[PDB]
């Protein structure tokens, strides 16, 4: 309503405008100038359409609302005051910056404030990647822009597994082409039987031949769309290579397609305009010549939050590291009383300066001392901080430095944290620590590549050949003995023939040396390529060398397909944090991929935004999000639609979470209905692309079916319509669960791992079907979960004896469908038995397992994905499950159904156990993600144990058999 | 000599914990014949597998040395070259009562640490919000100061007393706005000072919350060792 805004005219006189809460800026400005006439000095004031507004929002940013039609509600103004001043800046730049700031979550002016030369150089240099991506997109318009907007959702290889191939009708699939070409939508359906290797062009040609009575002779004028969703077959791929088509083949469903005019989507595609922002306009000695042991001085820690009585003394542990393995033993500073944290000591390290690796670092930690306990005086690290020994331009840090030490992470028993951010804590109340380095009377830089490849090149049977392969096949998380390292380095030259041995030979190199590192460089320069699943290892903390990671990124670019890149994307985004600098090859690759494909880009943005609330990776991810949104194209307008939408939900839950968390769900439901009936909530929620899948569009909310669940966290059961014309084909209603306060990165990881397991088993020929449904974390403890429909929890089915579930399954599939309803049930049951045994998912009661009416069985909630509750078969097959698998009997355990079931389980288990490196990598690259249950190497040691990697194939199979017999009481 | 009872022998997490921040030359032999020896050198725990073949033990072929204890003794006598193997790492009712008491103590320490951590994170949230509000107040006060400067620059020139035009506008209107404008600027400055004072108070309280945090850890980790050693006896 009337908020009594204040207006500051250019004359100076303050005017009180009684403006309603939901009012636009144009009307307010008009009323303000109308009232200004009564005020004095109205001579100076110009016409209304000659001045612009300025205000300060809740983010402490001074911004000019140029013409924003959003009411003063959406302004988010800090105080109800508005100054009037003649506009100075460009409307385009300010509007784009405002949109970018809303999408990112932090105003873009902050990056302009940051004075760090590396930050400014990255900001001005990522524009090169942005510009090349934008140029590539507009190379072959409007086709290229269309492919960018609606990318081909296809598989990795055209060749099909034999089982699905036999599922086809002799290589012919029966699709249905819907044509709505008429004055009114009539949905002319044509049933067309065509090969599974025909490109969509031939599909359309043969559709035209049919539609036209029985023949005609359209071409280059129509395209194919998936009815009920926004996915288009614009690419020249075999019709069965698209994910929807192959999913329909596997699931035994008719692919219902649609014929749409090309000009329809070409005109539906707004033109993207990328404009270079304002900021784009703005004695060396070889490091090997210097010969002196590295020395660094510690001066004083100005601020320290310690207790004098509880802490006797303090000292600064230091180490010269490379990855996580010290180059030389840690040096220490003499203990001093906590009151006077001044040391002024020149620590001397054992590492000869020329032998410094490029990825070297200096990890410092201020920690106390307490000798009261006795012989083992406990040490606690008060604060930590890392410092790269080389600048982004290959220069040794010299002179003095002031480092704000981050707080020690929870659970970090050790004293030095060599994996953390290599930068000063942005917060200025943090404990500073002053440092000084040596001065060499000149700038010292790492020697140029050509210089290194001259040192090396001047400083240089089956009895062993089997050992190399045995090592290479070994886990990357296993242990390597010194004889193994010496053996590998002795046969470094011969290791080229085994290209998959770099992840191991790298550990065999002494980074403390110069000849060894030079030879390793000359080797990695001419290394045969490796697989992307093996080049994701070379992109972890273990391997921080510039050239190693450059080679790994080259392999990723050359061989990583978009389908894989869209799956191993969480891991790559997370590994972005552990990169040394801001301008590196991996970020360029990921940014180009995200800018040349909106399917990858949407999840790229959402992952970055989710991880951009931990202050450690706030700045880097904010810079990257700015670089993306500058050249994101028009998708910004969509992303904002999602962003604010989620906000409108978040706040609501909070109001229910604590404010009204006093009465039962009746009052909560009434309040939810009342708040949803408000115009703001109704207008914000409806009409936007679903974050889980951008293809699905959410229409008017069906407030009738939106309720608050009975689950402990009390999530939101949000129900939406489908605005698409052909919604009846796929699904007329779209449902989602909004969970506030529950971490959803654990569920995301488990579902990604289940998807990878399903892919492995499909390739192996084991048609085990699982539901790895959608799940996103849009922040911290806030998330969206897909709702699977027509599926009832096992508790409900039993509630609605040991035969209740089987009786229900028989009822839902009366007739010949019983065979399929039992086969699919058993296959899914085997798949989850193996999967939840290997990953040790939390113990399963009835509520966590639900079955579709068809027969499939899936587990819904997760959050114990490495058995962190202090092996531990969670999915012990209940009596009802075995009765259903055996088709009903009292001698169940003695039927051929058991034999087939156990054989499929063993096949799946062995197939997974043959691909343990991938799962170990996926779990290890996300150790720092901060999940409550993936936080120490024992968590991945559990995976190593369950797969029985140490044992042999027969031993592992016998171990799984023993575990099964123990779990389901023998069999 | 006999095995299964020795200082070096122990029969990976435990090995790493024992060798963590240990002196150079330390060596611990444990099974993973395997008989893997973990030796601390260069700040890192190197591993050497003791090969057992033809009833003979040895680091590298030939396995001339006879017994694992013989290997340990011989390489304690002389350096491994290049580092000598220096100093190695080696009632029921009462134990039950001690275990119960230390379990209770560990639960108390964990609860206290959790409460301190939650208070720390909360106070950090309010600290950040208050700092942002203070910066917004600074910006608003700067804008108001600019407005006041412009008003003072303009009023005298545009419309001073009756000379140009001051019959009753300056007394009733011209000076009314200038004083009315100054009322809000002063109050805005007042709000900044009041909120700034609160921020300093929270910093001290947030400071104190850290003092209790950086003292409980020494008294809780040592609790784990007492709990770990007593709990992991069960004999
Ligand atoms: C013999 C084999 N050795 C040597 C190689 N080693 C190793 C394996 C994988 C990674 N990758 C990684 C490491 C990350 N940090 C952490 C590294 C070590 C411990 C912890 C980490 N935590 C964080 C950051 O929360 C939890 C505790 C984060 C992401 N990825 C790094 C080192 C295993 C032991």
């Amino acid at each position: 309503p009337r908020i009594l805004v204040e207006c500051l005219l250019p004359n100076g006189m303050i005017v009180t405008l009684e403006c309603l809460r939901e009012a636009t800026l144009i009307t307010i400005k008009h009323e303000l100038f109308k009232e200004a006439r009564k005020y004095p000095l109205h001579q100076l004031l110009q016409d209304e359409s000659s001045y612009i507004f300025v205000s300060v929002t809740q983010e402490a940013e001074r911004e000019e609302f140029f013409d924003e039609t959003r009411r003063l509600c959406d302004l988010r103004l800090f105080q109800p005051f508005l100054k009037v001043i003649e506009p100075v800046g460009n409307r385009e730049e300010k509007i784009l910056n405002r949109e970018i700031g809303f999408a990112i979550g932090m105003p873009v002016c902050e990056f302009d404030m940051v004075k760090d030369p590396e930050v400014q150089d990255f900001r001005r240099n990522i524009l090169n990647v942005c510009k090349e991506a934008v140029d590539l997109r507009d190379l072959n318009s409007p086709h290229s822009r269309a492919m960018y907007v609606y990318p081909p959702n296809v598989e990795s290889s055209p060749e099909l597994p034999k089982h699905i191939y036999n599922k086809l009708d002799k290589g012919q699939i029966i699709v249905v082409i819907w044509v709505i070409v008429s004055p009114n939508n009539d949905k002319q359906k044509y049933t067309l039987k065509i090969n599974h290797d025909c490109v969509p062009e031939q599909v359309i040609a043969e559709a035209i031949r049919k539609k036209t009575r029985s023949m005609l002779l359209y071409q280059g004028k129509y395209i194919l769309k998936v009815c009920g969703c926004d996915e288009y077959f614009l690419e020249k791929y075999p019709l069965s290579q698209y994910k929807y088509i192959r999913s329909c083949i596997m699931l035994g469903r008719m692919p219902n397609l649609m014929l749409m005019a090309k000009e329809s989507l070409y005109s539906q595609l707004p033109m993207d305009c990328f404009t270079m922002p304002s900021y784009s306009r703005r004695s060396t000695k070889s490091l090997w010549v210097i010969n002196s042991a590295l020395r660094i001085k510690i001066l004083c820690a100005t601020y320290v939050n310690v207790n004098i009585r509880d802490i006797d003394k303090i000292y600064v542990r230091t180490g010269i590291y490379h990855g996580g393995e010290p180059l030389c033993d840690n040096v220490n500073t003499q203990r001093v009383p906590c009151s006077n944290p001044r040391w002024n000591e020149w620590l001397n390290y054992d590492i000869y300066i020329p032998d410094l690796p490029r990825a070297a670092r200096l990890c410092l930690s201020i920690c106390s001392v307490k000798g009261r306990k006795g012989a083992k005086e406990e040490h606690c690290p008060l604060a930590w901080g890392n410092i790269n020994l080389f600048d982004y331009t290959d220069t040794l840090v010299s002179g003095k430095m002031a480092l704000n030490l981050w707080p020690v992470p929870h659970g970090l028993e050790d004293l030095l944290n060599p994996i953390g951010v290599t930068g000063s804590n942005p917060n200025k109340e943090t404990p500073c620590l002053e440092l000084e380095f040596d001065w060499f009377s000149s700038v010292v830089k790492f020697p140029d590549m050509s210089v290194i490849e001259e040192h090396a090149n001047w400083s240089v049977r089956e009895n062993d050949k089997e050992q190399l392969k045995a090592i290479s096949t070994r886990d990357p998380l296993s242990e390597i003995t010194e004889q193994e390292k010496d053996f590998l380095w002795s046969h470094r030259h011969y290791c080229v023939t085994i290209p998959e041995i770099l992840p191991k030979l790298l550990l065999s190199v002494k980074w403390n040396s110069r000849d060894e590192v030079a030879q390793m460089y000359c080797l990695v320069k001419d290394w045969p390529p490796i697989k992307p699943e093996q080049a994701m290892e070379l992109l972890d903390c273990n391997y921080p060398d510039p050239m190693v990671r450059g080679f790994a990124v080259r392999c990723l670019e050359k061989y990583l397909t978009d389908d894989k890149l869209s799956q191993y994307l969480i891991q790559l985004v997370q590994v972005l944090k552990y990169e040394q600098y801001l301008d590196n090859l991996l970020v360029r690759f990921l940014l180009k991929k995200a800018l040349t494909n909106q399917r990858i880009g949407h999840f790229f943005f959402w992952h970055l935004k989710s991880e951009m609330h931990n202050k450690t990776v706030s700045q880097r991810f904010g810079l990257l999000l700015e670089s993306y949104c500058r050249a994101c194209g028009m998708y910004l307008k969509h992303l904002n639609r999602q962003v604010e939408a989620m906000e409108k939900l978040i706040n609501l839950t909070d109001i229910l979470k604590q404010e009204k968390k006093d009465e039962t769900q009746k009052v909560q439901m009434k309040f939810l209905v009342e708040q949803m009936r408000r115009p703001d909530f109704m207008d914000a929620l409806q009409g936007f692309l679903s974050p889980l899948n951008p293809a699905h569009q959410l229409g008017n909310l069906r407030l009738e079916e939106c309720r608050i669940m009975s689950s402990a966290k009390r999530p939101l059961w949000l129900n939406w319509e489908n605005p698409d014309i052909m919604s009846e084909l796929l699904f007329q209603n779209n449902e989602i669960i909004f969970k506030n306060g529950d971490d959803l990165r654990q569920d995301m990881l488990t579902l990604q791992i289940i998807r990878i397991m399903e892919n492995i088993w499909q390739n192996q020929g084991l048609d085990l079907r699982m539901l790895p449904y959608g799940c996103l974390s849009i922040g911290d403890c806030v998330g969206l979960i897909e709702v699977v429909r027509n599926s009832h929890t096992i508790m409900q089915i039993q509630c609605k004896n040991s035969h209740t579930l089987h009786q229900w399954l028989k009822d839902k599939n009366k007739g010949e469908i019983y065979d399929a309803a039992i086969d699919l049930f058993t296959r899914s049951c085997a798949g989850y038995c193996v999967a939840t045994f290997i990953l040790g998912i939390g113990d399963r009661h009835n509520s966590n397992i639900m079955v579709k009416d068809d027969g499939q069985l899936f587990h819904i909630d997760f959050g114990h994905f490495l058995d962190h509750k202090k092996e531990r078969v969670p999915f012990v097959l209940t009596q009802d499950f075995l009765i259903v698998i055996s088709k009903g009997a009292q001698e169940c355990t003695k039927t051929r159904e058991f034999e087939r079931f156990q054989e499929m389980c063993y096949k799946a288990y062995l197939a997974i156990r043959q691909h343990a490196n991938l799962f170990i990598n996926l779990f290890s690259m996300m150790l720092g993600s901060g999940m409550p249950e993936l936080q120490s190497f024992d968590d991945i040691a559990y995976i190593r144990k369950t797969l029985a990697l140490d044992k042999t194939e027969q031993e592992a199979l016998e171990y799984f058999m023993k575990q099964m017999n123990d779990a389901h009481h023998g069999g | 000599m006999s095995l299964q009872d020795a200082e070096w022998y122990w029969g990976r997490e435990e090995v790493n914990e024992k060798l963590r921040d240990t002196a150079d030359g330390t060596f611990l032999v444990r099974d993973a014949g395997d008989y893997t020896l973990t030796l601390r050198k260069g700040g890192n725990n190197k591993l050497i597998k003791i090969f057992h073949r033809d009833g003979k033990y040895g680091f590298s072929d030939p396995l001339t040395f006879s017994s694992v204890v013989e290997l340990i003794n011989h390489y304690r006598n002389e350096s491994l070259a290049d580092v000598k193997l220096l100093y190695p790492v080696s009632n029921i009712e009462a134990v039950g009562k001690k275990l119960h008491e230390y379990n209770t103590q560990f639960q108390e320490k964990s609860r206290e640490y959790d409460r301190l951590y939650e208070e720390y994170t909360r106070t950090s949230q309010e600290i950040q919000m208050k700092r942002t509000a203070i910066e917004a107040f600074n910006e608003t006060i700067k804008i108001f100061e600019e407005q006041c400067q412009t008003q003072e620059r303009y009023s005298k020139e545009y419309i001073e007393k009756f000379k140009r035009e001051g019959n009753e506008k300056e007394i009733q209107r011209i000076m009314h706005n200038y004083d009315k404008l100054k009322s809000r600027i002063s109050e805005i400055i007042d709000s900044r000072r009041r909120l700034e004072e609160d921020l300093k108070k929270q910093a001290a309280e947030y400071r104190e919350i850290d003092k209790r945090m950086n003292s409980i850890k020494p008294d809780l980790i040592q609790l784990r060792k007492t709990r770990d050693q007593y709990l992991m006896w069960l004999t």
